[PDB]
């Protein structure tokens, strides 16, 4: 019985990560979408 | 139905085509018995769906280095199937 | 020098860019050991001579249909050494 609630515990322990998980993985996303066109607006030029 | 797990072991994608790409590359799997035709049909249907052009190869012992288009490439496994697909040209 | 001859399945493309390859690309084996990193190799180096973008795959047993521009597909064995490359972009 204790060894059931030792696997159930743990299981659950694991699932609340996937949500910060996530987390980083919209970090992920946010970086390259935005650095694809952060590194392709600027030029030498453009004297703004 | 055969839970193929996929995992994708490179990418620069948006998720949902990329379950596209898993899901497109199940049916063919399920379809056609022959590597080369299984990169026929997830190919055609890739370039049908998205306009062209990709290029798709299905193998088991593999590397392959690639330049391809952002938000265009893709690098999964189903069963023992590395199968890879990208944008450039 | 181990003869692993230029044994030819699949090419449109010139014979000199064909055999071109078959030095570099042995070149890239002899060295390296490694399937994507010969690959690292036959890719950097045709978009260093015949211009990106090229895509090169090494391996021994795979189905690829991609497309290709004009007289740049070459495809062949040299040994088990399944060597495909052909350019997009």
């Amino acid at each position: 019985k204790v060894n059931l609630k030792y696997d159930s515990w743990h299981k659950e322990v694991l699932s609340k990560f996937g949500q910060m998980l996530g987390s980083n993985m919209t970090e992920f996303h946010s970086q390259i979408s935005k650095s694809r066109q952060e590194l392709e607006q600027h030029s030498v030029d453009t004297a703004s | 139905m055969c839970d193929r797990k996929a995992v994708i072991k490179n990418a620069d994608m948006s998720e949902e085509m990329q379950q596209d790409s898993v899901e497109c590359a199940t049916q063919a799997l399920e379809k056609y018995n022959i590597e080369k035709d299984i990169a026929a049909h997830i190919k055609k249907e890739f370039d049908k769906k998205y306009n062209p052009t990709w290029h798709c190869i299905v193998g088991r012992n593999f590397g392959s280095y690639v330049t391809h288009e952002t938000k265009h490439f893709i690098y999964f496994y189903l069963g023992q199937v590395a199968i890879l697909l990208f944008k450039s040209g």
